[PDB]
């Protein structure tokens, strides 16, 4: 079908079809433009006219301009060939490395895994990260709220995860930048590169990059997450791996939703968001799960508005999170990295009924001690570290060892940390903390535990430390 | 209040 | 044929404007070329506004719309049990078609004044706190309320599971078929939900309606009405059902979405003027019929999710003003390790005392009393030096009693088991003991009387009261067990 | 006349006429239905069409369907034959006891008694309730209102009052259940039977019941009040003997109006309410009144949404009462029942020349101490009592004792208080409060005053506390 | 009538709050777009127009007068409220009553601080 | 022009608040749909498309740059209002000024705690 443009009002184009009318969600291609202009279908205004939202500037459009129904929604190059490449909302390359040549194309708008495809069980997804794995275990096909921003190892952590997923699960990763700052994108690009996760020379790239820059119109920043989603889905539905999905940042998704909504003239709901806030979110979130074929795990960067946890945006979002990973500037200040907060970070799966009594107990152990020490913290500084009991003095010692044992060297940061990375195993993780709690290493000194892998290294470090 | 959003993710361990 | 058929004029924002269908009645189901379903909402002089029960991507200008001559209804009957259906009744467990004989409108008006009778039959949860302090009667509406993650659904579950104890029973009058309606939730959650039910052999007596996070707002909106109609079948036939609306919060947002898209004036919180009614009509349907109407019943445990414990919000107040009590779960309690995080003071059961067992009356009666005298002295203040022996003593039960009320999941207790353990605390048999031992005492003292004394339990349970002998026997029973209890 | 259904939207049915257009307020009967379906004319849209509000569910209606002009507005059975019966919005029995055989019928819509028709006698109505009698005394033939957010005590209070007043009345009573719980209607009915107010044997019943609960469509809820109202009017004017009128809840009528208002096609006012909110309330409230012909003592429950007393509904209600009992969640949460706010409840009767100066002085006495205590609260809140003046501490003690002495066990709430209901006589109240004020009990503990009848019992409770 | 005929009148508008509501009603029903707080954009004008009529005529016009005492109902003692401020900005001062004052025993509950008279002593006898 | 030609340019937008208003005025008059604060659904886009144009080029392109100092006027310190929210979210940091500070004697009134530079030291000299 070949339709005409009947009206152009900002980012909302109306297109009339003489013969066949494109269903909602289809992707139309504007004829005669320097660059590709995709109009997504949004409504059937009646009278053979559709109401669409432009995926880029409608500058220059002319009533009467020709529009070609691509006879489908936005489809994109999916597959391995995507890995290490940067791609647009409509699956275009934006890295200047030539065409993304894949066999399959995958429409972005996809329904979610039927009930009968659902997994019936909770399984922790190991990352090899002591804090994460021990206190706030990720969950297969679950959603993680990643708090904290700059200065704190946000990118480095994002990069280790990627690495560790490729390593321990042979699973690839996708990176969706929803409302990315052009400056920051390019900076992420070269950062991944320098760390290997991306490889311009070979075919060893472990990440595919999807970008929806901040200049892009609401509709584009509205879809980019889906696009990235489509990509990840492939490594699950076609190759049954355990993909990783990063959405940065989940807030800009929602925001992009409201903008599109408003443009479509619908009445906003509470706090100005879209009346379809919950649906907009669910039709997306729900595609992120463990099906029988594999699983997609999503790391979502969250931005809470007005620091208001009950704001509709954030509130809605929590309905889908299985765990939070709180990056903390303070922690970073102790030199501790990853700068994850062992007391603020949480996981739904931290249930003995799920992680097993052992795992559950250790965790609950590490936390209490961490908590107790926190109490004493106030006393120590004021009244001086001495009314401390044979007991009060051990909780501290241990805690201090613990706090350190919770830190760790990332392989991603080897390039210029001059230190070898460590991918501690869940078994090793429980053991390690188990013993410290136990009192096995009370004789060991603090610094012994700083920046090491498995407890064994804590022991050797002590050696080298006389 | 007014400029709180410049803290940030402050009550995060509560979510 | 524009009498029984119509062609779509325009689809957008989940409202299909169909031309024709001159014969549709208001609220009649209609069908789309794509096997999609809809409800005739507006009957206007030159079109029918239809509410599509699915993704409107499927509908297009021009599509054919056919009547069905049926006001929205659903499959109903015992053959739903053990099935996982969608908001329309269609199976989603992929277990083959539902062989349903009967159907039922989703929008029937609740029973009037005349046909009802005061709730008088207990609706056991198996949860100590609830069964002792916030007794639910059959045909009552009791609201589960709290913030996200406070253990709301968990109460519904233990309740469903606890029913097996009767369903596997002899007497049909003591049975309870459960219905769990999921709205706005995650499938991964519902799927795991049934898995848990299945492993407990509870699905055999449960129906599950699902309208999740990904289902069209109208499906989410619909879901509770459907589940209600199915529950109605049991209520209407001298039987007894239990329906759980999880949550009414998300339904309300679903309805609001619909309302705003239809352009209806947004009010308080942007909610449409009729959201209360959205809830009242539904919840009125739970009810206790008298003998001349089958003596059957429908019990509703609707779930509402508060933000930051704000129990004054528009939606929470609405619902509170409908049901016959609430069970508020506290974030504080939950973290402080008290679970079920039930707020003893705030929670209520307007109509349940009468449904309460004498045995419980016997022990639970002096429990809130004791807890009443403990509620006071138990300040926020962590470091407080106290005086007065009495107030001291009061403070002492309080911590014990509180330990008795903690309960794990999936382990619903028999009423007689509850009275037993509660007896120990309320009588003083735990006063001389350390609050950290309570939990341990319970399990140990419970297995003990379950193993050795099925004799006394059965009496208690059978008599349904605590006779002089039973109480006498019980007293020694705690006595000796104590005497042998290893710290 | 026979119109045709032109359009249907919820409870708003538009019907077209060819020969005779029915006037506004007329009741039409829809043809071809298993049960009666009355439509009340709302307006003339022009074009020989009339916009109406259905009195029952509209499902099944079909465009083109035949409608018949009843020729008058909704009329209902009025007379003594209504006593002991339960009836509809439209006046049909709903007690399964056959038809209400009355000589006369009355239409629900009537004009309010004229100015010259007003009455100005002001007699106190003792209730036995301490707070009410002392601080905001009701008045014979007056208008009483019980404000309350969800589950605060509105109903209980209405029951206790029916108990303490209705029961020993000698005259008639009318209970109108508006938009509330059906189970409640049932609860009352049977109870009424039991106490013999309703007699299914003789003609000795003193109460007529009208109901339009939570399960009815908006239109029903919007008119039941009028219905109950009419019933009462009859006993007032047509027979000369003092009536009692209980409504639970009048807020429901206003809410109902908001439900249909959009459908009527009106630009919403503030908070999404109908622009006609005040007038609607007014032409209705103005019929609930005492006159030279008869007396109507009315107690209406008024639900307060979101606990917001500034909500247009409750806000606009104050102006129509002679006495107002504002219930508080805060007070209730303290365990004080009834949860009446002593500084927020008022009564036109609180006048020395009406209640006497002894009564007037204690009352203002109690309020002034409670007000004083209220101001101290902010400080007490951070710093507690320590830093309080010896003088201030004494107001606090007294206030907390007066606060407690204001509570009281109701027969109706025995199941919850765990105490035997109490009915304190006015002089008893004036007294007990005097003494408290007068420092005659500064020695007793607060607790002694909680949940008791007369002051005497508060002294005893003190002994028992030892 | 009195004002224009060298006589003296006093008018109490009890209260202008309910009148505005009436206005808002009448207005919305005519389909005139609702303004701030749902009221017609001209609520101010609704009251100004009216209260400007209260006046003191010179001897040339009979020396008569019209004095107005309009009543406004706040909510939660909030005088800063839009309608309350609208009206405060027309009249020659205000008498603000607080319930706190009242309960406290200060009756009239006049709030000295918040009340004013734009006429000042010119309206008082020398004795006063 | 400067940026592209190996040169360096600095730009000050004073203010972006007023511009947003200008845009809003046009939008509403054209009758486009209004959102929060009456702002069109593409007001974010208006600034993002503006502020992104500033950037540091690569030698391959001339090494020239365009730095931007856009000004936003908050209201009663409400950084979370609509337009302030966008722009904050778009830029690499913020220099937060306070009246309290100012009057207290701190001039410039920079609230050091709340101000930021994502770029950071990568822009500071070794000396500094
Ligand atoms: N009685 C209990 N004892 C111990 N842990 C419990 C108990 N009940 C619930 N939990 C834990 O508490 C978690 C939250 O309970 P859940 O019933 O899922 O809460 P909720 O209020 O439904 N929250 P959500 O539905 O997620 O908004 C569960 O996943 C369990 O891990
Ligand atoms: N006077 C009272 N004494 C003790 N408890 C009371 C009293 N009044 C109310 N309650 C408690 O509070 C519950 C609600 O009382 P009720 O009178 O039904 O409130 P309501 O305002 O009628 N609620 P709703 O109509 O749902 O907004 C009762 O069931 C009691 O548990
Ligand atoms: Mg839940
Ligand atoms: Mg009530």
């Amino acid at each position: 079908t070949t339709g005409r443009i009947v009206a152009v009002i900002g980012a909302v184009v109306d297109v009339q079809f003489d013969e066949g009318l494109p269903p909602i969600l289809n992707a139309l291609e504007v004829q005669g433009r320097e660059t590709r202009l995709v109009l997504e279908v949004a409504q059937h205004l009646g009278e053979s006219t559709v109401r669409t939202i432009a995926m880029d500037g409608t500058e220059g459009l002319v009533r009467g301009q020709k529009v070609l129904d691509s006879g489908a929604p936005i489809r994109i190059p999916v597959g391995p060939e995507t890995l290490g490449r940067i791609m647009n909302v409509i699956g275009e390359p934006i890295d200047e490395r030539g065409p993304i040549k894949t066999k399959q194309f995958a429409a972005i708008h996809a329904e979610a895994p039927e009930f009968v495809e659902m997994s019936v069980e909770q399984e922790i997804l190991v990352t090899g990260i002591k804090v994460v794995d021990l206190l706030a275990p990720y969950a297969k096909g679950g959603k993680i709220g990643l708090f904290g921003g700059a200065g704190v190892g946000k990118t480095v952590l994002i990069m280790e995860l990627i690495n560790n997923v490729a390593k321990a699960h042979g699973g690839y990763s996708v990176f969706a930048g929803v409302g990315e700052r052009t400056r920051e994108g390019n900076d992420l690009y070269h950062e991944m590169i320098e760390s290997g996760v991306i490889n311009l020379k070979d075919a060893t790239s472990k990440v595919a990059l999807v970008y929806g820059q901040m200049n892009e119109p609401p509709g584009a920043r509205a879809r980019v997450a889906l696009t990235g989603l489509t990509v990840a889905e492939y490594f699950r539905d076609q190759e049954g791996q355990d993909v990783l999905l990063f959405i940065d940042n989940i807030f800009r998704f929602t925001q992009a939703g409201s903008e599109v909504s408003a443009l479509l003239g619908r009445i906003p709901s509470a706090v100005g968001y879209q009346p379809t806030l919950a649906t907009d979110m669910g039709t997306m979130q729900e595609r992120i799960t463990t099906t029988k074929k594999g699983s997609i795990t999503s790391v979502q960067a969250i931005y809470v508005p007005a620091d208001d946890l009950t704001d509709p945006a954030p509130a809605t979002t929590f309905a889908h999170l299985d765990a939070t990973t709180v990056l903390s500037r303070a922690i970073a200040e102790l030199g501790i990295y990853p700068a994850v907060d062992p007391l603020d970070s949480t996981s739904r799966i931290m249930d003995p009924n799920i992680v097993g009594s052992e795992h559950y107990d250790v965790a609950r152990g590490v936390q209490k001690i961490l908590q107790d020490y926190k109490s004493l913290q106030d006393i120590i500084a004021i009244l001086g570290m001495d009314e401390l009991s044979e007991e009060d003095k051990l909780t501290v010692s241990r805690a201090r060892k613990i706090q350190r044992f919770l830190s760790q060297p990332f392989q991603v940061a080897e390039v210029f940390t001059g230190h070898l990375g460590k991918l501690v195993p869940l078994k090793e993780t429980i053991k390690g903390f188990q013993q410290i709690l136990a009192g096995e290493y009370d004789h060991l000194p603090e610094q012994a535990f700083y920046m090491v892998g498995p407890i064994e290294e804590a022991v050797a470090k002590a050696d080298k430390l006389a | 209040x007014a400029x709180a959003a410049l803290x940030g993710a402050a009550x995060a361990g509560l979510a | 044929d524009l009498e029984e058929t119509g062609r779509v004029l325009s689809i957008g924002d989940g409202i299909a404007r169909v031309h024709g269908l001159r014969n549709v009645q208001a609220e009649e189901m209609v069908e789309f070329s794509s096997g999609l379903k809809g409800m005739s909402l507006n009957l206007e002089p030159d079109n029918v506004g239809v509410v599509v029960f699915g993704n409107d991507k499927l509908i297009k200008e021009g599509d054919i719309v056919k009547r069905t001559g049926a006001i929205v209804d659903v499959p109903v009957g015992e053959e739903l049990l053990g099935r996982v259906v969608d908001a329309l009744g269609n199976a989603i467990d992929g277990k083959g078609p539902i062989g349903s004989k009967a159907r039922r409108r989703v929008g029937l008006k609740a029973p009037g004044i005349i046909p009802r009778i005061s709730v008088r039959e207990p609706m056991q949860t198996g949860i100590k706190a609830v069964d002792s302090l916030v007794p639910i009667g059959r045909g009552q509406r009791e609201l589960i309320i709290g913030d996200r993650q406070t253990g709301k659904t968990s109460i519904a579950i233990d309740t469903i599971i606890n029913q097996k104890r009767f369903n596997d029973g002899t007497d049909e009058k003591k049975k309870l078929y459960c219905i769990y309606v999921a709205i706005g939730q995650k499938r991964s959650t519902v799927a795991q939900l049934v898995k848990r039910l299945t492993d407990a052999d509870a699905m055999k007596y449960t129906i599950v309606v699902s309208a999740t996070a990904s289902d069209a707002a109208p499906l989410q909106y619909l879901a509770p009405y459907s589940g209600c109609s199915m529950g109605e079948y049991f209520r209407d036939n001298g039987k007894h059902a239990l329906i759980i609306y999880d949550d009414l919060s998300k339904q309300a947002v679903a309805y609001r979405q619909m309302s705003l898209l239809l352009r209806r004036p947004p009010g308080r919180e942007a909610y449409p003027g009729d959201v209360f009614y959205l809830h009242s009509r539904l919840l009125e349907r739970a009810a206790k019929m008298n003998d001349a109407f089958g003596g059957g019943s429908l019990t509703a445990l609707p779930v509402i999710e508060t933000q930051a414990g704000d129990v004054s919000a528009y939606i929470p107040t609405n619902v509170i003003s409908i049901t016959d009590g609430q069970i508020f779960l506290e974030t504080e309690l939950f973290y402080k390790g008290i679970r079920p995080a039930i707020n003893v003071g705030l929670s209520v059961s307007r109509v349940g005392s009468a449904a309460q067992t004498r045995a419980m009356k016997q022990v639970a009666g002096t429990m809130k009393l004791e807890l009443a005298q403990y509620r006071e002295v138990a300040a926020f203040a962590q470091f407080g030096s106290d005086l007065d022996a009495a107030t001291q003593q009061l403070l002492s039960r309080g911590v014990r009693l509180t330990e008795l009320l903690k309960q794990g999941q999936y382990s619903p207790m028999a009423i007689e088991e509850q009275v037993a353990v509660i007896y120990a605390g309320v009588r003083g048999y735990l006063d001389k003991l350390e609050p950290s031992k309570i939990t341990k005492f319970e399990n140990a003292f419970l297995s003990h009387v379950i193993s050795q004394h099925q004799a006394l339990l059965g009496k208690i349970r059978t008599d349904g009261k605590i006779s002089e002998e039973s109480d006498a026997k019980l007293k020694e029973i705690v006595t000796n067990f104590l005497a042998g209890f290893e710290a």
